[PDB]
């Protein structure tokens, strides 16, 4: 004894009448048993449409009148006479009642068909659905940005579940429209140069908007939004205390300043490595909001979230900075076990080897040199970039940690990618007094120009 | 008085307590069932899950060669018999009386040359397409394969049952071969039960709590609708994702979009019906993942203890040691793994369906969402573990020569690792083995039977052998000794010792992206692959990676051991000794220079160890003709005997190579 | 056991060896050369036997058994072992001008010999073989490959009137009976 | 007996790999490239078999490029030429850091190259687009063959069933690629369909190196275990000619640049010297046998019956009858 699935929230009142129950039964006979199914009037209607397909154009009004009695049409049709709609209006109502049972596959199936059908009508259907889809992506972002303002206006308005569900529906709709745009991009292979560029720009902008919606949604679920400003009300949540984290990293650059003495970089920070790869795209974003600096940490959570709308920045680099800030947030509240932060690698399907690379890069900036090394040696940890090897070695050198630089070189055996890095590794040996090893490594790099230097 | 169905009874056997019976049904499939008669209150028959024949037609993709796909299946362990393949070959060759006394590695050649001669017999014009060739190739292979299948029917047909009441061993006398019967475990039992039997099982064997037992019985009824709807395309998408080092979570995510865009009669409406008899799916999933794991605290390496009487130990090394027995044990590993892999496939698809429902339909609050992700992070490594154990139970060991084995053993004694001289005793074998069969026969059986008789619950002159307990425990401890996290390294050491230096690279490569134990030992043994494949510069880099984890892994911390307990030098210098001796014993001068230069960074003032090390480095540089490298390897010697005696090699070798200018 | 074993699985002994060499011996049943070649095909069938000491942890019959198959004029026999491989185990016995009886093969253990009792549509037979605890002399085997009880069978006289007998036409076999039983 | 080298050249480092330029584009035909522990060297070799006023050999260095890693493999582009002002030297290398280095040089005092990244462990084989010069194919231990454009983007890939050991591009049917795998399989792939075409077997594991005969495209040649192996694609999936060659296993194979019946093969680096042989399909034996201290790589001169092998601080060269 079951129902069928409700095709809308709220459901149409017809949905709840007992004519929509599905159930199975056994009949006892004078000789044996027999089984049967009572497929309720929704499944009796859907398995009628499935059988009526070969003459559907004669049967559109019969299908419409069945869906208008089974609770498969939207409640807005219940006042409406079937003899005061067109067959096209009755067909959009039936197609709605054949997507509200499922998702996507009819639309992608119609795109793949109309490309393989020649017809000038079907070429106009493809154009119409592409223009309908792109205006849908625009309107869904206009409504999403209109929904999400109370997260970032400093109002502290805890959202109603209907607003959360509206943001979830806009995210789901953006994702559906992204899959319709990729299904245009995979199959419409003869769209000319500027049309292919025009479609590609729409897919990439839709994809970046979908990521922005996904991360704004997760920051709302994990209790980090709305961005509530510090005033004293005792509730169990986390908050983004930019003042504490800014006083940490501005004091941390001042550790390097006062130890390096102008022989090493004051910006040895691993986070002033990760952000430095992304340069003017982020260095200017983190100056939009009042109290922005262009350096880490950011002056708002919105300045972390518009990072996902960035063209010219890869997802792994976006998530690397977001995990760095989540570790600073956990380290701001070490009197707790607020677990839903720890879902972030799984929710964005980030590898354990990327997570451990970020953890080791964070530990070195938080002044651990043991767990900050041996998590970088732990065997899934993603093979570092040459500038990351030389950042780590320069970070031990600008602090004073002779052996932790050497332990890293003796393990990672890193790619000596320029004469600056030869000078760094020679210093690696000579500060630990590795004098024979320095003389042989010197001879390996004493080429017919730089030998005297 | 116990009734059959309408099934046609071929034969039956009888115990003091039970009947075991054998039929052909109606359509002529082989059926075996049993029934206890002193304690069975309901008269229900217990099933036996039979071994099928191979599939009637093979799916071959347009990125695949049809000869590869048919030459895999025809030679895959336990699909076909040599007795079927040779009959198909004799008749496909349309031949006279060839007595084809052939091995697997001979038989593949006469089989493929028969298909190539018949295919060459079909190309009648001088110009043709690559499309017409692939069609003719696929026809001439199917035309051979269906002949092998008809001779595997005519040898799988059943002729009697056989039972031993002194051991409770049960066998099925099929027409060519013999078959053996083994107990199912509770998970693989509940998953293989045809649906009406899963409506008439007893809840009170799964848990003391019937409500947990019920939620598990309903979870299995969701998973079996995924078995009863996932296609060959979708099963290939999962195994292709796992081979190509990809995310099985995303293979399940795509298969779930393909299923949700295909559903023909509302299968997903009944998955969502059965999933609403469940109250706590997170606990029921956590239980099925637990009864599918094999990570354990067990010190299994403790082989037949020196205080045990010699006659007892020799009777125990001889227990379950036949060719037939090792094959039955490792096909036990195979059918457990190749079932639990499908349970994990469907469990990822069902976890992704639950992620796709969440707070919107049945339950709520993201504590469920996290605790379900915390389970998904075990389902994927558990799937990959059973995939790697499937692969190891199908992947063939190489026909390695004795010359190529006794040389490898003389290159491994250089590490002091091995009392393994017993490897010489048994290599009179008439068949190829899988890498798991080779591991069972020459390593794991020697440990498993030490463990099982270490603390015997009765005197060994009064213990009988009970087959249902013995086979289940032996296969269970072989699964623990094949578990991807097992800290003993014994599987990898068996491949290295038996020169299996291709399969050992592919296994380490299927392991590294996700498993996080033994990886120093794996980079060391991958260095041993690269040495024995001539890639010695990659080998040095792999030994230079593995050097980081010395003082962390039992195989690395085993490798550095000595009877000379004068422990002064670092564990990394003791490891660099064991690798220098190897580069010296192979004679690779670059790698001795680069490794000695690397080792000097970690090398102390360890005067005894430095005197032995520099004496080795000196000699073998002098043997290699690197005379100025040998000269400083001699100057750095602190032992006032060795520094006089080493130069007595140097002066001779320089005189009698006529290198008189150096001198 | 500690559980209740509610189901079992079949595994095939589909060995990847060279085809097991069935040593064929022609049982030239003296007198059957007067038979009319309107031969009764029966069905085929198989069977097996276990040693009375096969379950014991220190037995020279531990994990060993005997099995057989029958078709036409022919009986096939093996000894098998889970513990140590059995050289010369495979044999085939072939009864001139006869058909074998399906299930017409029975095995008796004794403290000195294994004894195999076999029936055809015209002749009964007694084969005798050594017991393993008369071949071997020790609770220690050291040999990584053993000989079967069947190894030495090429020394048996299959025409000896103490071993073979022509079945008397009175009382005579009930026409097309497969069923029998044989014992010591 | 061994034959001693005909010609020898000494280096500022060890040699690990050496390849001649196969292309006839604008006086480049006598170029040679070789790799060491931190660098790649480009030079020319002229011989008394090509210029009549040369006594033996003229070797000449043109440029060295230093990149702080070992060089493990080299491939030339067809764009390479000396006739242009400036000249164009264009090639790529593989290295221990599992990355491809694309070099383009006007023979100025430069150290300029482009890096391509995305193979996950070492890279055994490289070949360019043999005709237009605009792509590179690469095989690796990571069970992949990967195609890459000059812009550094991976443009296509094929997954393999064991480490990819050799790769060859077809010079006329430039949509066809050959790959050989350590499992003993040799496969052909289509770059426009992105599919497999056919495969061949070695009967032997490991397969260490394979090569396509660019003087008769029906001939494949390889080494696996202790054999050399040769196929004709018009006949059978198995080696139409198989022979044991080296005792201590066999490592490299190269067909002759000039003759579809002439080829060379190396053994492993056995204890003092790598052994090598030159084989001819008309003969029951090698026609030349040689021996090199730490002997490394294998290549053929573009126009001569002359082969080159690297080793302990040296290049060494041999001439053969045909």
């Amino acid at each position: 004894l079951n129902r069928g699935v409700p095709p809308s929230y709220p459901p149409p009142e017809q949905f709840f009448n007992p004519s929509t129950y599905n159930f199975d039964a056994t009949c006892l006979l004078n000789s044996g048993v027999v089984h049967l199914t009572c497929t309720g009037f929704q499944k009796e209607t859907l398995t009628f449409l499935k059988k009526s397909g070969p003459s559907l154009n004669e049967l559109i009004p019969d299908g419409y009148n069945r869906c208008l009695v089974a609770g498969l049409l939207s409640p807005r049709f219940v006042d409406v006479q079937p003899s005061s709609l067109s067959q096209e209006e009755q067909l959009e109502a039936i197609l709605s009642a054949a997507i509200q049972t499922s998702s996507l596959g009819l639309l992608t199936g119609y795109i793949r068909r109309w490309i393989t059908e020649e017809q000038p009508n079907s070429a106009t259907n493809l154009r119409f659905v592409l223009e309908w889809t792109w205006n849908k992506v625009v309107l869904t972002k206009e409504e999403f940005d209109r929904l999400c303002v109370p997260l970032f206006d400093g109002s502290c308005h805890f959202m109603d579940p209907q607003t959360i569900q509206s943001i979830q529906q806009c995210y789901l709709l953006l994702s559906n429209l992204n899959i319709v745009l990729s299904c245009f991009a995979s199959e419409a292979r003869e769209i000319t140069e500027r049309g292919l560029i025009d479609l590609s720009n729409k897919f990439v902008v839709s994809h970046l908007i979908c990521q922005y919606a996904q991360v704004v949604l997760w920051f709302s679920h994990s209790g980090l939004l709305p961005e509530g400003i510090d005033d004293s009300v005792q509730l169990s949540r986390l908050c983004y205390n930019y003042p504490v984290i800014q006083n940490y990293y501005t004091s941390r650059r001042q550790k390097f300043e006062r130890l390096s003495r102008g022989k090493w970089n004051p910006d040895c920070l691993m986070i002033d490595g990760l952000v430095s790869q992304l340069g003017e795209r982020i260095e200017k974003l983190w100056k939009r909001d009042e109290g922005g600096t262009g350096k880490y940490p950011p002056a708002s959570l919105h300045a972390v979230l518009d990072m996902y709308l960035l063209d010219g920045v890869t997802e792994a680099a976006k998530h690397s900075i977001t995990i760095y800030l989540l570790l600073d947030i956990m380290y701001s509240f070490p009197n707790k076990t607020d677990t839903p932060i720890e879902s972030f690698p799984t929710v964005f399907a980030i590898s354990w080897g990327q997570v451990k690379l970020i953890q080791g890069f964070w530990l070195i900036d938080h002044n651990d040199y043991e767990s900050g090394l041996d998590l970088l040696f732990h065997p899934a940890t993603a093979k570092p970039l040459s500038w990351q090897h030389s950042k780590i070695i320069q970070a031990f050198m600008s602090q004073g940690e002779h052996r932790q630089a050497l332990r890293y070189i003796q393990t990672m055996k890193p790619t000596v990618s320029s004469g600056n890095d030869v000078i760094l590794h020679l210093t690696v040996l000579l500060f630990n007094r590795c004098m024979v090893e320095a003389w042989n490594f010197l001879r390996q790099h004493c080429n017919r120009l730089n030998i005297e230097e | 008085s116990l009734f059959t169905s309408q099934e046609t009874l071929i034969d039956f056997a009888l115990t003091s307590t039970d009947i075991w019976a054998l039929w052909h049904d109606a359509e002529n499939q082989t059926v075996v069932k049993y029934i206890n008669f002193e304690h069975n209150v309901a008269g229900q028959w217990n099933p036996v899950f039979m071994q099928p024949l191979p599939e009637e037609e093979i799916v071959i993709r347009d990125d695949q060669d049809p000869r590869e796909m048919y030459l895999q299946s025809l030679f895959t362990p336990g699909q076909f018999t040599n007795e079927a393949l040779c009959k198909a070959l004799q008749i496909f060759c349309r031949g006279t009386e060839r007595n084809l006394d052939l091995s697997w590695s001979e038989l593949k050649k006469e089989v493929t040359l028969a298909v190539e001669n018949e295919l060459q017999g079909s190309v009648t014009e001088y110009e043709f397409s690559q499309e017409e060739f692939r069609n003719l190739q696929q026809e001439f292979w199917c035309k051979f394969y269906a002949c092998c299948l008809q001779y595997q029917e005519a040898l799988s047909h059943p002729l009697a049952l056989h039972l031993n009441p002194h051991t409770n061993m049960v066998c099925l006398l099929k027409k060519g071969y013999l078959s053996f019967l083994i107990p199912s475990s509770l998970v693989d039992h509940l998953y293989l039960l045809p649906y009406e039997n899963l409506l008439t099982e007893d809840e009170t064997t799964i848990s003391d709590d019937v409500d947990i037992a019920r939620d598990v019985i309903c979870l299995i009824k969701c998973l079996r609708l995924i078995e009863e709807s996932v296609t060959v395309d979708m099963s290939v998408i999962m195994e292709m994702s796992c081979y190509n080092l990809q995310s099985p979570e995303k293979a399940a995510e795509q298969i779930l979009e393909d299923m949700i865009t295909i559903d023909v009669e509302n299968v997903m409406e009944d998955i969502c019906s059965k999933l609403q008899e469940i109250r706590n799916p997170i606990h029921a999933i956590g239980l099925l993942i637990r009864e599918m794991d094999y990570e354990t605290e067990v010190e299994m390496e403790k082989g037949f203890n020196p205080a045990q009487p010699l006659n007892i130990r020799m009777n125990l090394t001889q227990l379950y040691g036949s060719n037939t027995a090792g094959y039955i044990v490792c096909r036990g590993v195979h059918k457990i793994a190749s079932t639990r892999f499908l349970i994990c496939r469907d469990l990822l698809i069902l976890q992704q369906l639950l992620m796709r429902l969440g707070d919107a339909v049945i339950w709520g609050t993201g504590q469920l969402f996290q605790a379900q992700q915390d389970l998904l992070h075990r389902t994927a490594p558990l799937l990959l573990s059973y995939y790697l154990i499937k692969w190891g139970s199908e992947c063939l060991a190489t026909d390695v020569p004795l010359d190529t084995l006794e040389s490898n053993l003389q290159h491994l004694s250089v590490l002091e690792l091995t009392d393994s001289g017993a490897l010489m005793a048994n290599r009179f074998v008439s068949s190829p083995q899988t890498i798991v069969e080779l591991f069972f026969q020459e390593v794991a059986r020697k440990h498993i039977i030490s463990h099982l008789f270490s603390q015997p619950k009765a005197p060994l002159s009064q213990t009988g052998l009970n087959w249902p307990e013995m086979i289940t425990a032996i296969t269970s401890y072989l699964l623990q000794l094949l578990w991807p996290s097992n800290p003993g390294c014994l599987f990898l050491e068996c491949l290295m010792g038996n020169c299996q230096y291709v399969q050992l690279q592919d296994y380490i490569q299927l392991l590294h992206p996700w498993c996080q134990v033994n990886v120093g030992s794996c980079r060391f043994m991958l260095g041993r692959c690269y040495l024995v494949t001539g890639e010695g510069q990659k080998a040095l880099e792999c030994f230079c990676q593995a050097a980081s984890e010395v003082g962390k892994e039992e195989f690395l911390d085993r490798l550095i051991r000595s009877e000379d307990g004068e422990i002064v030098s670092t564990p990394r210098l003791q490891y660099y000794d064991k690798v220098l001796r190897l580069l010296d014993v192979i004679g690779l001068p670059e790698l001795v220079i680069q490794l000695a230069t690397s080792a000097i960074t970690e090398a102390g003032d360890d005067w005894k160890s430095q005197a032995t090390l520099r004496t080795c480095i000196f000699k073998h540089h002098l043997d290699l003709g690197h005379n100025s490298q040998a000269y400083e390897a001699l100057t750095q010697i602190p032992d006032s005997s060795r520094q006089l005696d080493c130069l007595r090699q140097l002066v001779v070798v320089l005189c009698e190579r006529s290198q008189l200018q150096d001198l | 056991a500690g559980a209740l074993e509610r189901s079992f699985v079949e595994l095939s002994g589909a060995e990847r060896e060279r085809p097991r060499h069935f040593r064929e011996f022609t049982v030239c049943s003296i007198g059957t050369a007067n038979a009319v070649a309107g031969a009764v095909k029966y069905s085929e069938s198989a069977g097996g036997f276990y040693y009375v000491e096969s379950g014991k942890l220190f037995s020279v019959t531990r994990n060993r058994f005997i099995h057989w198959k029958t078709s036409g004029d022919t009986l096939e026999l093996m000894e098998e072992s889970l513990d140590i491989n059995l050289l010369n185990n495979a044999i085939r016995l072939k009864f001139q001008n006869c058909s074998v009886l399906p299930g017409g093969v029975y095995v008796s253990e004794t403290q000195n010999r294994v004894i195999i009792l076999m029936l055809t549509n015209q002749t009964v037979h007694r084969l005798l073989l050594p017991h393993p605890s008369r071949m071997y002399r020790s609770e220690l085997v050291v040999d990584s490959q053993m000989q079967s009880i069947f190894t030495d069978i090429g020394k048996v006289d299959f025409t000896d009137p103490c071993n073979y007998q022509l079945i008397p036409a009175v009382p005579g076999i009930s026409p097309n009976s497969t069923a029998s039983t044989a014992w010591l | 007996a061994s034959r001693n080298a005909a010609y020898t050249v000494d280096c500022e480092d060890y040699v690990h790999v050496v390849e001649f330029n196969p292309f006839e584009n604008g006086d480049s035909g006598n170029l040679i490239a070789y790799g060491g522990n931190n660098y790649v060297v480009i030079g020319t070799c002229t011989f008394q078999e090509e210029e009549a006023d040369v006594e033996g050999i003229q070797y000449k260095t043109l440029r060295t490029f230093h990149h702080g890693v070992r060089v493990d493999g080299i491939a030339w582009s067809p764009e390479t030429r000396l006739d242009s002002l400036p000249p164009v030297i264009k090639f790529c290398t593989s290295a221990a850091d599992m990355k491809i280095r694309l070099f383009t040089s006007d023979l100025q005092d430069k150290n300029e190259y482009k890096v391509l990244e995305g193979h996950t462990d070492f890279i055994n084989g490289l070949v360019f687009d043999p005709k237009e010069g605009q792509e590179i194919a690469s095989v690796s231990d990571d069970h992949t063959c990967r195609i890459w454009n000059l812009e550094g983007v991976q443009t296509a890939h094929f997954v393999l069933h064991s480490p990819g050991m050799s790769v060859c591009w077809h010079p006329e049917e430039t949509f066809k690629l050959m790959v050989a795998e350590k499992n003993g399989t040799i496969r052909f792939y289509d770059l426009l369909a992105q599919q497999a075409i056919l495969s061949l077997e070695s009967e032997q594991v490991p397969l260490m190196s394979a090569h396509w005969c660019l003087k008769n495209t029906f001939k494949v040649g390889a080494v696996a275990g202790n054999d050399w192996l040769i196929w004709d694609i018009t006949r059978s999936s198995y080696p139409q000619n198989k022979r044991p060659v080296h005792m201590d296993r066999a490592c490299l194979f190269r067909w002759s640049t000039i003759s579809e019946n002439l080829f060379a093969t190396t053994g492993y680096p056995g204890k003092m010297a790598s052994q090598f042989q030159i084989h001819h399909l008309g003969h029951p034996q090698p026609i030349l046998m040689g021996s090199v201290a730490v002997g490394s790589g294998l290549s053929w001169h573009r126009t001569l019956p002359l082969c080159v092998i690297g080793g302990d601080h040296k290049l060494l060269f041999w001439v053969t009858e045909v």
